[PDB]
């Protein structure tokens, strides 16, 4: 017959090869498609939808409905916080379990851009301004509005416009970071101030919630499939 | 009944065979009947997220008020 | 129209005024061998009218406990006028057949008569030594056989009768009766028709074949609903049954078989 | 292997033409489809008949032989070819009288030690010769027979992939019988009673002769024991006169039947 | 020679697979075909002949040719049904021997429209009108005339015409039923009433029988080619 | 499976369009981008979501079963049809609701002996019938239902290659269902509470039927066991209506849960 | 003396290699002189089951008495 | 360097590829320089026995006298 | 290398196959054949030529 030679490799079997192989029910009169709507043809399409922030992690309140719920008050203005994270996506536990999050632990490495949507759902009567932020690593990370407004940041009228959307434009040494928390491939830190304060009448709520989303923007990317932590089996 | 089509070259090596010719081609041919048998081309298409990420009945501008 | 016919061959002619059309097996009429499908080289005899002519073979009569008959061709037709002759005179023999099955009762009587015409038309024997039946009980002739409401194994081992025993719900084969209508086949509901009429081709593995080795056709008559007449449990109906062979051409012409009998 | 026609709309009628009477007795069947008896829709119908077609019916390798040879005259053995030893393809090629096709055999060798603690042999390689009726069979593990100079012989390596020979069509008729309504002796009157007897329905005493399977390595005193199981493909399948299929037990090479006598279960006629 | 790699499914034997192979008996000069009558070339032509139905499986008519027959009498009108199936063509043990079922026991799927024809073996003085009727599965199995009226159904009237056909149109939620009793590819079920009553003047019998006959329609399919149950071997 | 757009160069505004201001509300996400919130420069993107199309993401072997034969009834085994005997593939087919595609099956098998120093035995073969809903099931590892004339059956030595073959999209629907929010029974008024009950999520009580193992070697006195690992990986595949992952452990076929039912950690939410 | 037939396509890829090209296609070659050695096409036709369904010599209309 | 011959079917599969095409051709290729590394093509032909059955010097007709 | 699919039949020895095999002496300076009288092609000529028939086959 044809003379060959057998290379190194030969016999093996690589889980992400992708050969040809006899079907073992030859003939098979396949059952046709039909257009079902809601088809996707790539998973960064889910990543690009808002999903809701579990940003509320104290103890009380993780694993229940109010982990997702981050309470304001009209107190007088306050220098201080009203959450911190970390831009850690894919391990910040914060973001690790949003459907961005999930699916950035199905892959080693991400690049790209995010926005983070803040919902006011306090009354019709309420007003206020809030200093959305977020700081490049590098630095000590802010404590005061007064550091937060250094950086990156959006400030929010509260009205009609129920939402707003901060961007957290791409900022990275490497062209590609990490989905595990790493130093070498940080991404920063986002925080929340009230500008002024949030006001109201009387005979009105003085506490309300405020929801948050994220979700990639369109020149969001992840490279190298690898297995996620999310899922185990014991036995 | 030979398929070719060419690679996305990663890495480069120091020839003009990485930039271009037949050395930047791959060569495929079926050899089964049944289409199961096949592998997977991979030359996969992507679409528009907006199913999901707009299913808004009246079309809004990102610049324009979205409660109008 | 569908129930009025003359079938002419020869010096013979059958008429009808109840038909229920009638059915050519596989489409197929019967026809000579082609050059092209030719075996054997020496030249054939076609005896043509003295053969192709309508034989009645016995008639049989139909009761309420009547199981059902059946023949092979061309086994029944051997003592048949010049037809047997030369079915005995030559080696290799070979013809189709218009099978006509007469059966007149009244419009006060019902029944259903099942007629099949099977190719290798293998029945079961009687004995737990397989394909123990013997020529002589295989080959009845004109007479034929009689099916049976039930197998009954032969124990008689110093004289094996070495018979078929053709139960009627296992088509006499092993397998159920009502599958028999993949074969072609004609019905005579008293209801509609007086009989059943089919041609035959000559179906066989070979162009041509021992006549006296090997029969090619079986003619199955099974009762698919019994014979019942007003009030009478006592009621008689005879089936008759006509069979011409057609396109006779036989070859290798020597001296006369007389084969073993009883 | 095509296509199923389409299902047109079908709207009321009242007319003369009336599709659902008829006469079976006739011998044919009705073909009617669902518009001659109700409304029906506009149907595009990508259904296939594929998948039936009688070659995709055969279209796979069934057992027919388990020939076994023990290497410790057991040192080789003879099976006469036949497709009734077994039941699955003998009743599948039953559904008609004749059939012409070509035959593809693959052979999978398995062996082992009889003794769990004794013994042991080099790997062995094994002779497969086909034995043409006529031919000399073997009378030892190792005479003169198997140098078959003509007889075609495989010789399979244990452990290799399972061999595999095409065969084509053989048959001395233009097509191969599945029922033979006749013998191969006329007996003569005149005649001992001994003489011209056959059996019925059997054609040549050896329609295709048999395989001789032996173990070609000299025999070692440890117990050993192979078994070569036969599969048998019908490719490139042509087939004749349909047949009902067998509905009790086989019992043996002919239509006998015996044991399973009654086949169906009791339903009530009217329970659904 | 040329460099070859072996892939995953080398040296293995699958028994549904279409190779080549050496011929063992070369150059061998074969007995040319014939035209032989009746030649078949799919197996969906032998499904749409009609072949008889054993209806009757009581205990005393089981295995026997009276399985085979159904009889009617000349009683004032009722409406009890004169038979009862059920729509599994593989499985019913009224349907499951027929040739059609027969063939379905070898595949795993089926599609498509069947048609059921009756046969009236009465006097020619016998006049009578039936109800022949099918009923898609979901509901309450028709025990009336009244309910399964309500169905598909065809009103035989006897007289030259000797038979009737009903054909079961596909109604079916999957594109393919299975050929085993499952709830989820259930077909519904065949039942027959007195429409009238049997009708015979005087001198004649007054019970008779009809046979039942069933066939494949030309839109009728089946697929995944698997082994019967209706053949086995011991030992 | 493309490229991304580039950034352009966005300088400073002052004007009535904001499209920081939005309304989730509506059930939209808003598509911004850097340039819509900071002033940004060109950049030529280069990178591209080839990796995460729907077929690179599922382009992987993922093992659904262990099977295990003892040859020396467990000389024979049977598994049923399923991806839900492991957790991993499973979780990411249901990010999805339906599915089509075809399977590559590869199968890994190894053996050994029970005894450090007892037993010995020839190479062993194995054989992988696949056993069609309706087709009759092995019920010893010997019986005629090893046959294979129809079902489909793979033959392995041990020792070659891994065994690998290709299934086309067999569903009787026009995709997989990963959720049936249903029953195959109504139960109807009147009949006893026995009568119409179902499982909640469950279709055909046999969706795919099941596969049987054996080893067609004589089994020796010798113990040991053996394991076919089983590997599928969907290609050209299609999915429709994204779902979100599964949070909890996973307890049983259907959705139900119990244990693990508090999966976050907890964190300041003024923490970094 | 290679043959390229096509495949008929079950599920189709997320590419246009799926509808169309030699992506579809399938090559063989017979390496054997006896015609026996051949594997089955599989691209076999059907025919008119008339034969077994209605062996009647006066052609029948379905519409049409068939007791006439 | 291919040789391409047409091989005599013998048992036909119900396909119009049993009957032509490429599908009833069989290709052939030497990759030995000696020609005793090739295989035997089989394409044999056939000649006159007379040499055997009729080494006569003066030729005679069957229908004539043998002994004039 | 390329990849391959090793099929049933491999690495086994069927008597009557027709294969390519490397020669074991190459360019062997092979002696030309000479015009032989009595060439035969094919075995049925030999079946063709009247053979005397041994019809006596009693015990003497
Ligand atoms: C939504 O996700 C799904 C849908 C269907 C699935 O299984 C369907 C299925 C049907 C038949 C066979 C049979 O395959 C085989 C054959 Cl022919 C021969 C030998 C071995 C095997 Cl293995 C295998 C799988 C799976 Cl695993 C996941
Ligand atoms: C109607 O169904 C039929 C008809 C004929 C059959 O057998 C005919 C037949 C004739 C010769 C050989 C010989 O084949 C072989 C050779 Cl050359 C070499 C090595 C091994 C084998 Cl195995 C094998 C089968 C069978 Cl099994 C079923």
């Amino acid at each position: 017959g044809l003379p060959v030679l057998n290379t190194p490799g030969s016999n093996q079997y690589l889980t992400a090869d992708n050969y040809q192989s006899p079907c073992a029910i030859p003939e098979f009169d396949v059952t046709p498609p039909i257009d079902i709507p809601g088809e996707v043809r790539n998973m960064m399409e889910l990543a690009e939808i808002d999903t809701m922030i579990p940003l509320n992690l104290t103890n009380q309140r993780k694993n229940t409905m109010d982990m997702y719920r981050v309470e304001l008050n009209d107190a007088a203005h306050s220098d201080t916080p009203i959450l911190c994270l970390s831009l850690s996506p894919a391990s910040d536990p914060r973001l690790a379990h949003t459907m961005l999050g999930e699916i950035l632990n199905y892959y080693t490495h991400w690049a790209g851009s995010l926005k983070f949507t803040f919902l006011f759902c306090g009354s019709m009567m309420a007003t206020g301004k809030l200093l959305v932020s977020y700081a490049p690593p590098g630095a000590e990370a802010p404590k005061s509005r007064k550091e937060a407004m250094l950086g990156t940041h959006v400030i929010w009228d509260i009205g009609l416009q129920s939402s707003c959307t901060m961007v957290v434009p791409w900022i990275s040494n490497t062209t590609y970071r990490q989905t595990i928390n790493d130093s070498f491939t940080e991404g920063g830190y986002i925080s929340m101030f009230y500008q002024t304060r949030v006001v109201v009448p009387l005979s009105t709520p003085r506490k309300m919630d405020i929801l948050g989303f994220v979700s990639a923007c369109n020149d969001f990317s992840v490279r190298l499939l690898r297995d996620t932590t999310h899922i185990s089996q014991e036995a | 009944g030979a398929q070719v089509s060419s690679q996305k070259v990663g890495a480069h090596e120091n020839s003009n065979r990485a930039y271009g010719g037949s050395t930047i081609n791959y060569t495929t041919i079926n050899y089964y009947r049944d289409s199961a048998s096949n592998a997977a081309s991979k030359q996969d298409f992507a679409q528009d997220p907006s199913k999901f990420t707009e299913p808004i009945k009246d079309v809004l501008i990102k610049t324009a008020p979205t409660l109008n | 129209s569908v129930r009025v016919m003359q079938l002419t061959l020869g010096n013979s002619t059958i008429t009808t005024q109840e038909a229920a059309n009638s059915v050519v097996a596989y489409g197929r009429w019967p026809e000579y061998i082609k050059d092209s499908e030719a075996n054997p080289v020496d030249q054939p005899t076609e005896p043509d009218v003295a053969a192709c002519r309508f034989y009645t073979l016995d008639t049989v009569t139909w009761r309420k406990e009547s199981r059902g008959w059946w023949w092979k061709l061309p086994d029944a037709l051997k003592d048949m006028g010049l037809f047997g002759q030369n079915m005995f005179y030559h080696y290799l023999g070979r013809a189709g057949y218009t099978v006509h099955v007469q059966c007149n009762a009244s419009k006060f009587h019902q029944g259903a008569l099942g007629v099949f015409a099977v190719p290798e038309m293998c029945l079961a024997g009687d004995s737990t030594t397989h394909m123990f039946t013997k020529y002589e009980n295989a080959n009845p002739g004109e007479k034929g056989g009689e099916f049976k409401g039930s197998f009954t194994l032969d124990t008689n081992a110093t004289n094996p009768a070495r018979n078929f025993c053709p139960v009627d719900y296992l088509f006499g084969s092993g397998v159920l009766a009502g599958n028999a209508f993949v074969y072609p086949h004609q019905i005579i509901n008293l209801r509609t028709n007086n009989c059943a009429t089919l041609v035959l081709p000559y179906v066989n593995s070979l162009s041509i074949d021992s006549m006296t080795k090997h029969n090619n056709w079986g003619i199955a008559i099974l009762p698919l609903a019994p014979l019942d007449f007003a009030t009478e449990s006592s009621t008689e109906i005879p089936i008759t049954l006509t069979i011409a062979p057609m396109c006779c051409e036989f070859n290798g012409l020597r001296n006369i078989t007389v084969p073993r009998t009883q | 292997a095509n296509n199923l026609p389409d299902t047109q709309s079908s709207g009321p009628a009242h007319s003369k033409e009336t599709p659902a009477l008829t006469a079976v007795e006739t011998g044919a069947t009705n073909p009617l489809v669902p518009s001659d008896t109700v409304q029906t829709r506009h149907v595009i119908q990508k259904r296939t008949r594929s998948e039936s077609t009688v070659e995709s019916f055969f279209a796979r390798g069934a057992c027919v032989a388990i020939i076994e040879v023990d290497n410790d005259s057991k040192l080789f053995s003879v099976w006469k070819i036949t497709y009734k030893d077994t039941v699955q393809l003998r009743r599948k090629l039953e559904f008609f009288t004749y059939s012409r096709f070509d035959m593809e055999f693959t052979f999978v060798v398995t062996s082992n030690y009889t003794d769990a603690n004794n013994g042991h042999a080099l790997n062995q390689v094994y002779q497969i010769m086909y034995i043409p009726p006529g031919a000399p069979i073997p009378g030892k593990w190792n005479d003169y027979t198997w140098q078959t100079s003509s007889n075609p012989s495989v010789f399979y390596t244990y452990g290799a992939p399972p061999a595999r020979i095409s065969v084509p069509y053989v048959g001395i008729a233009n097509a191969y019988s599945h029922f033979y309504d006749g013998f191969a002796k006329v007996p003569l009157a005149g005649q001992a009673s001994t003489e011209g007897d056959s059996l019925y329905g059997a054609a040549s005493l050896n329609d295709f002769g048999s395989l001789a399977v032996r173990v070609v390595n000299d025999h070692n005193p440890t117990k050993l024991t192979s078994k070569i199981r036969v599969y048998m493909k019908p490719k490139h399948v042509r087939v004749w006169c349909p047949r009902p299929p067998r509905a009790v037990p086989y019992y043996g090479p002919g239509v006998d039947y015996k044991d399973g006598l009654a086949p169906l279960p009791g339903k009530g006629l009217t329970t659904y």
